[PDB]
């Protein structure tokens, strides 16, 4: 029991800072190609092999964590803003940008820690108003004209996360009959809310600043034959979101005490929700009359007004 | 003359195929093979071959993968398979590498020191063929070792000085033919447990000193060096954790004396208060688990540590030479410098290099992602159980490589022997922990798959091989708290494949459905956690029960019923497991039963419900006349009215125990009010009552496989929870036809007590 | 599941017909699909109104048509280069895999099957020739080579399609035996077998014992090695039942596969002397000359030390004599030119036989051998110990 | 069946009796010349009791007529050492063995 609590909070604790030096020593050509350009060679390749099933491949786990946490009063606030862009111009010219594209469309849809590492690399590879990056993502998805990544990226958002009620009551009730130990994922009742909000800010970044090619890409893939629209995808998760927290609303109506895990699970929509109205805002901010008129003609105003009607009772 | 083939083509390949079919019949554990060909070949001439120079190159690889498979690859691999499950007993030589050489300017040399780590042992049989009727040449065929070790370094201490010098006639051809194979000798050998101290520093002198990774090899040569480093690191890990044990030995042994001692001084001067209770339910309260937790925490300013303070120095001294044993701030220098090195050289195909040159480089970088991988896998028992647990491994390790085949009749015997060694073991008992540790359930359940695959609804075969897991599975899962939660997991996946081993009085154990009932009986828990994923493929598995006869049955030559009364009295079982937990029905999972039952009405018999029969007393009684007579029945055979009669009183007893409660939250609820009156809907109480008044007979004995009292018992547990007993005729009533005769014939007992 | 489509005036509200185009790939696959079904029905018509009974041939037989047909669907199948890139490697295996996969759902493998079926009825292209005419008989060959071809095309990747034919295992290796198409089923048993694993449960001892005998019959081929090792492991996994069949009807005669051995180096020692005899000149015809020996092991390092002593003839009136050519494991007695005596046995043209002598032993240390030799009515003869 | 070809005599006085345990060094061979088996090979002597049915019986009737030191050749008939069924995978149905046996010590 003793070497169990010791390697259960004793070990883990955040000893180490490396992930910096290690990249930095890996993409010298201290003498042709890289080290950590065969390595992202090596990433696509087996990110491109045909398969029907993205496998678990704890390398690239591994790995692409690394090169996620590598990134990231005037001139105290330049120079750092100058060396995260020399940090991402570190991997992303090597092909980066092209890996994480091809590493969320060899998923199809599967929510696994496989994308839930990848979207960090892509957070981390496009952290900021990234033009650069957005046209090399954008021209390569223009010249390779592939629909696995946008019907990837439809098939993660029908199946993020919805808080459940019926979940929650349960553990409460478990919780009432014994001790039972906390779940780690929320409790059971929010499923990957962390990969949720990560997806939808990598969708957000991916159209930030005021990207009109990438913006109206997202609502019509013009050159393609199976366009999908990404904005409607996002209307239907944010309905769906709404739902679930009128419900969760409803459930705490007359009894005028919000326990711990009534306050957190709800933090967690919440949060979740803001980060998708962020994504739609991003995605209207242009003066895009296309996605003007695509949000218009759908189902935002049944979630809005369910978020009024919430609202004018929680406040 | 074997020389002659490096002109002779057509020979030189006909020969090397041939040596790669010697190799590929004995390829895995299999010795049978492996004693005719060592004969087959010779003893010597493996020498001979690896040994001489001018070999055609492919003879010289061939010959020296036949050498590692017929005598080194068993127990390379059954040592290999064990590589990452750190077992230590707490020896007193255990406790003598507490120091792990690390200050005073020094770092040790990897695989040098003391192991004291519980490792698969190794016996080589004598292979002889004027013996007759051999005992089992289980294991392998002799070969002397120190002869082949002293062969092994002389010859690579000659290649890596041709190969120095860069000449133009390496050794049987290119540079690749004369390294890959020494090498892979090399390695199994230091796979193996051989290279004593000595040897193996000699061995690290060979590479070490700052060579062979700054020569220019090849692909398939550097490939074969990222496995070597690869187990100069986890030699250094095991150490490590042996290390850490024998340093936790001490720490124990001081923190639980301690940890009494204050406990009895804060006994003796009670000075009784309000605060007393709550420093002491620690004591009581609190299981050891998070007892050790709470009092094992001292990274920030201060928490609430007991008064032991001297030990936390110490710990934190055993932690930080720990960090400065590990990378973080002389293996891990020279392989970060030669693994990009490489790189930086030349660009590398043959993605299988690069991918293991990169998880070698992370792995020296992270240096903890080792620790805290393989702790959880570590365990220490004592001194005394050595034998027992060393027994216990080697039937595992059986089991494993058992699984590494494909199943046959001798697999299914000698998995069927391991099965019941590692069940009759006393650590299966004493340490349950460690078979969860171990993995063992998941090794049962990925071999009983293999026997499941195959086919859906053609074949069953194996049933013996299916029995013997599923009953070890719900023994592990029963002697446990955890190992219940640890099957829950798999319990999705055996629900789809349950409806085999059905239809049969011959498995009423072991089955997939009986080792799910095992995982989740007794636990709310787990039946809370027993979700809506498959409560609904149960359903619709016991509707499509109560709607098709078994053909197997039909082909037996049973009258061949509307509906088969057998899986789906097991399916009711089980759903009578899932919603009966402790005495008290679980509400959520009695709801949505309830919902699924009467959304779908076919999972209910037929002379039930349904536009046809009346109910439950015609069904019975009908059941009954059909077991008196033998026409409807198989020509030790299912009784067909029985075995109806079970499922109805399976029936019966799920709904009597998905019925709300006692009336504590049916009182003020609504939904039990609901479910209560859709049960008394569904079911009348005339037909109850009728039911209960049959007054069976009281039997020379005879057969219980027909009207059995437990039948009876299914309809008064309904009538007690749905119904209850509150109204005086009613009870009277109640008394006099369905409780005197029975009374009566229970009492009239002299001697002839067959029915207990 | 089928609900059949009825035109009708009311109809149901919820039809919702959408478009869904196919790929070019997809059509062409189809059309060809039709093409070669066409023309494959055609060829068996006309190949069974002549197999049938004697019938008149104003029949079609397209001949050089499916020859054609057959030399563009083998390179319609071909698998994509490796001095090519990895992306369009990888599209070109997705290719075709849809294209086996589109081929094999048409059940057109069982319709190549019947067509070797169909041709296999005859012996040779003499047997063909009298009967479907000389460009048919001639043309027979290439046209079971080049279907053999095919049918192994369209099982070389897929892992569904050998696992789905596996069955017609029976008649493929019943069929091995044809002497003229051993290496198109030998092919396609080796690629069917290293795909699926399912495949192997059905193999039973009569499978691997024709193998072996055709191993036996057509000489030292290295491709059935290759079948029976891949019959030996197929993924990762042993199958002990065919590895024992291996085992144990392969090599427990030792005439195949070629077999080995470690002897000894053994050297011979002689005089300068010659004895010729003839009409004229002669030296007596009579000659003697003992030996003897100081130390001696019987087994230095693993075998009976060899030790003869004799007299050898030579080839004419030359020196080198005619036997073992040179270095080998041949002495004295190991040839037709060459008889020797070593204690036990009597060696002439490398075949020992066994002769009494008083307390007959091998030749120990401190032996006195005495050999005699007349020339024109005896014969060499030895004395041991006098 | 079997039968002795002596190549080196033994001095002919101790003999192999029953309760006793013998140590050989043999070269087996099958009738071809074809060596399936050897003691030398492997640098270890054979040791086995007599009268115990551990060993061939081809074997052991004829190391049963042997003396200590001394070199025989049993040759062997197929019933009396494996019979019409041979060793799997080794020796072939119905072959004769021949076997080229020196005791080294007789305990």
């Amino acid at each position: 029991l003793f070497l169990q609590g010791y390697e259960k909070s004793w070990i883990e604790t955040e000893e180490h800072y490396f992930e910096d030096k290690l990249i930095e020593d890996l993409a010298k050509p201290g003498a042709r190609v890289d080290p950590l350009h065969q390595l992202i060679l090596l990433f696509s390749r087996t990110a491109l092999t045909e398969k029907c099933k993205l496998e678990e491949d704890f390398l690239y786990m591994a790995y692409a964590d690394i090169m996620a946490k590598s990134c990231h009063s005037f001139e105290e606030k330049e120079m750092e803003k100058q060396k995260l862009l020399y940090q991402q111009a570190r991997l992303h010219d090597r092909g980066a940008a092209e890996m994480v594209l091809q590493t969320i469309s060899a998923s199809k849809g599967e929510t696994g820690p496989m994308v839930a590492a990848t979207l960090k690399l892509g957070i981390a590879i496009l952290n900021g108003g990234n033009s650069t990056v957005q046209q090399k993502m954008l021209d390569y998805l223009k010249e390779k004209k592939d629909v696995g990544f946008f019907q990837s990226l439809a098939g993660l958002m029908q199946s993020c996360s919805v808080l459940d009620l019926n979940a929650f009551e349960r553990q409460n009730k478990a919780e009432g009959l014994g001790m039972v130990t906390e779940e780690g994922s929320g409790e059971k009742v929010l499923q990957d809310d962390e990969f949720t909000c990560d997806l939808f800010r990598f969708l957000q970044l991916l159209c930030e600043g005021h990207n009109s090619d990438f913006q109206n890409y997202l609502r019509t893939q013009t050159g393609n034959n199976t366009t999908v629209n990404i904005i409607i995808s996002t209307v239907d998760y944010l309905l769906r979101v709404q739902e679930s927290i009128s419900d969760f609303y409803w459930y705490y109506s007359g009894k005028d005490i919000i326990d711990e895990q009534g306050q957190r699970n709800f933090s967690k929509a919440i949060q979740v929700a803001k980060q998708v109205f962020n994504t739609l805002t991003e995605y209207i901010q242009g003066p895009c009359t296309g996605n003007q008129q695509s949000l218009a003609h759908s189902r935002l105003w049944d979630a809005v007004v369910g978020f009024l009607h919430v609202f004018a009772h929680m406040q | 003359d074997i020389l002659e083939l490096t002109e002779q083509e057509e020979l030189l390949q006909f020969h090397y195929h041939t040596l790669r079919l010697y190799s590929a019949v004995c390829a895995l554990g299999n010795h049978r093979v492996a004693h005719a060909l060592c004969s087959h070949v010779d003893e010597p001439q493996l020498l001979y071959a690896i040994e001489n120079k001018y070999m055609p190159g492919l003879l010289r690889a061939g010959y020296y993968d036949l050498l590692i498979d017929i005598h080194l690859s068993s127990y390379a691999t059954a040592r290999l398979m064990m590589n990452n499950e750190f077992i230590v007993p707490m020896t007193e030589e255990t406790k003598s590498i507490t120091l792990f050489p690390d200050e005073n300017k020094k770092h040790g040399l990897p695989g040098i020191g003391l192991s004291t780590s519980l490792r698969p042992r190794m016996r080589f049989s004598s292979p002889s063929f004027v013996s007759i009727s051999n005992d089992c040449y289980q294991y392998s065929p002799e070969f002397p070792l120190d002869i082949l070790k002293a062969k092994t370094i002389q010859m690579l201490t000659e290649a890596v000085k041709e190969g120095s010098l860069h000449a133009r006639d390496p050794v049987g051809g290119t540079t690749e033919f004369l390294f890959v194979p020494l090498i892979k000798l090399f390695y199994t050998l230091l796979i193996m447990g051989i290279f004593h101290n000595e040897d193996l520093k000699h061995i690290l002198q060979l590479i070490e000193p700052s060579g062979l990774l700054q020569m220019k090899l090849p692909e398939p040569v550097k490939l074969q060096m990222c496995l070597l480093l690869q187990y100069l690191c986890d030699c250094q890990v095991r150490h490590r954790i042996e290390a850490i044990v024998a340093f936790s030995d001490d720490f124990v042994a001081k923190l639980q004396d301690n940890q009494r001692f204050r406990y009895n001084e804060v006994m003796q001067a009670l000075n009784m208060s309000a605060a007393l209770t709550a420093r002491k339910t620690r004591e009581f309260r609190s299981p050891p688990q998070e007892q050790i937790n709470m009092l094992l925490n001292f990274k920030d300013d201060k928490s609430e540590c007991p008064c032991p303070e001297e030990i936390r120095d110490q710990l934190l001294d055993f932690h930080e030479d720990l960090m400065t044993h590990c990378g973080i701030e002389s293996l891990q220098q020279l392989i970060s410098e030669t693994m990009v090195r490489w790189a930086q050289e030349s660009v590398i195909e043959d993605p299988e290099l690069v991918r293991a040159m990169f998880v070698l480089l992370h792995r020296q970088y992270d240096g903890i992602g080792g620790l805290v991988r393989a702790l959880p896998k570590t365990y220490t028992i004592n001194g005394v159980s050595v034998e027992d647990t060393i027994n216990l491994l080697a039937s595992l390790g059986q089991i494993r490589s058992l699984l590494s085949v494909r199943m046959g009749k001798e697999e299914e015997k000698l998995m069927i022997r391991g099965l019941g060694d590692i069940m009759n073991n006393k650590v299966f008992y004493q340490h349950p922990n460690l078979m969860r540790a171990l993995g063992m359930h998941e090794t049962v359940m990925e071999v009983m798959v293999n026997v499941l695959g195959g086919g859906e609804s053609k074949e069953i075969t194996f049933p013996k091989m299916v029995a013997n897991c599923c009953r070890f599975l719900c023994y592990f899962c029963r002697i446990s708290r955890q190992n219940q939660k640890a099957m829950f997991d798999h319990l999705s996946y055996l629900l789809e494949n349950s409806s085999v081993g059905l239809a049969s009085p011959a498995m009423r154990g072991s089955t997939p459905l009986d080792v799910a009932a095992a995982s989740v009986m007794d636990n709310n828990e787990l039946a809370l956690a027993l979700r809506e994923p498959d409560l609904e493929k149960v359903v619709r598995y016991l509707a499509g029960c109560g709607l098709q006869s078994c053909q197997m049955l039909v082909s037996k030559g049973y009258p061949d019923i509307g509906w088969n009364p057998v899986e789906g009295e097991r399916y009711l079982d089980f759903l009578r497991f899932a919603v009966f937990c402790n005495g008290e029905s679980v509400e959520e999972n009695a709801n949505v039963v309830v919902r699924l039952l009467i959304r779908r009405p076919e999972c209910f018999g037929p002379a039930l419900r349904g536009e046809g029969g009346n109910g439950l007393l015609a069904a019975m009684e009908e059941a009954i006349k059909i077991a008196e007579d033998p026409s409807r029945d198989g020509p030790d055979t299912i009784h067909m009215g029985n075995a109806i009669m079970t499922f109805y009183a399976a029936l019966i007893d799920l709904l009597g125990r998905c019925a709300p409660e006692m009336h504590l939250i049916h009182a003020g609820k609504g939904e039990a009010i609901r479910i209560r009156s859709i049960l008394r809907s569904l079911i009348p109480l005339g037909d109850l009552v009728g039911v209960i008044s049959i007054a069976f007979q009281m039997p020379e004995p005879d057969m219980s496989a027909g009207f059995c009292p437990d039948h009876k018992a299914a309809m008064v547990l309904f009538l007690d929870r749905v119904y209850g007993i509150e109204v005086q005729d009613f009870l009277l009533h109640l008394l006099e036809v369905g409780f005197l005769p029975d009374l009566r014939a229970a009492a009239s007992l002299d001697t002839a007590a067959l029915s207990x | 599941i089928q609900r059949k489509a009825i035109m009708h005036h009311e109809g149901h509200m919820d039809d919702g017909l959408n478009l869904s185009r196919s790929q070019h790939e997809e059509s062409r696959t189809a059309r060809v699909i039709r093409s070669t079904v066409f023309l494959f029905n055609r060829f068996i018509r006309g190949l069974d109104a002549l197999s049938k009974k004697v019938k008149l041939p104003t029949i079609d037989l397209p001949i050089e048509s499916v020859s054609l047909s057959l030399q563009d669907l083998i390179g319609y199948f071909h698998p994509p280069d490796e001095h090519l890139e990895h992306e369009d490697k990888q599209n070109r295996l997705r290719a075709l895999k849809n294209r086996q996969n589109l081929f094999q759902e048409e059940g057109m493998i069982n319709l190549v099957l019947e067509c070797i079926d169909r041709l296999h009825v005859y012996s040779s292209a003499a047997h063909f020739a009298d009967v479907a005419g000389r460009e048919a008989g001639e043309s027979w060959k290439s046209i079971l080579n080049s279907l053999y071809e095919l049918l192994a095309a369209l099982i070389r990747g897929n892992r569904k399609n050998c696992a789905q034919f596996s069955g017609s295992l029976d008649w493929l290796i019943s069929r091995l035996e044809r002497l003229e198409a051993s290496s198109g089923i030998l092919e396609v048993l080796h690629c069917v077998l290293v795909e699926s694993p399912e495949a192997l449960n059905i193999i039973k001892e009569g499978h691997i014992k024709s193998i072996i005998s055709l191993l036996d019959k057509h000489g030292r081929n290295h491709k059935v090695l290759d079948v029976l090792c891949s019959l030996c492991v197929c993924h990762g996994v042993a199958v002990r039942s065919n590895q024992h069949l291996i085992c144990d009807n392969l090599l427990p005669g030792r005439d195949l596969l070629l077999q080995t051995r470690l002897v000894n180096h053994v050297s011979s020692m002689r005089p300068n002397i010659f004895l010729g005899v003839s009409e004229g000149s002669a030296q007596y015809k009579k000659w003697y000359y003992e030996l003897m020996v100081d130390h001696t092991e019987p087994f230095v390092t693993a075998e009976a030390t060899h030790l003869r002593v004799g007299w050898a003839s030579t080839e004419g009136y030359s020196p080198y004599p005619g036997g073992g050519e040179e270095w080998g494991g041949n002495g004295v007695g190991d040839d037709l030119f060459s008889y020797g005596f070593d204690g036990l046995h009597l060696w002439s043209g490398c075949i020992a036989r066994t002769v009494s002598s008083p307390n007959q032993h091998l030749l120990r240390t401190d032996d006195v051998i005495s050999c005699c030799l007349d020339l024109s009515a005896p014969s060499i003869s030895f004395r041991i110990n006098g | 069946g079997v039968e002795i070809e002596t190549i080196s005599p033994g001095d002919g006085r101790t003999f192999p009796k029953k309760g006793q345990t013998c140590v050989v060094h043999y070269t087996g061979m099958l009738q071809n010349g074809k060596k399936f088996d050897s003691s030398r090979d492997r640098n270890k002597p054979f040791k086995f009791r007599i009268g115990k049915q551990e060993v061939i019986k081809g074997f052991e009737e004829g190391a049963a007529q042997m003396s200590l030191g001394q070199r025989a050749k049993l040759t062997c008939t197929p019933d009396v050492a494996y019979g019409a069924t041979g060793h799997p995978g080794v020796i072939p149905p119905n072959a004769t063995l021949i076997f080229d046996v020196e005791l080294l010590n007789l305990e």
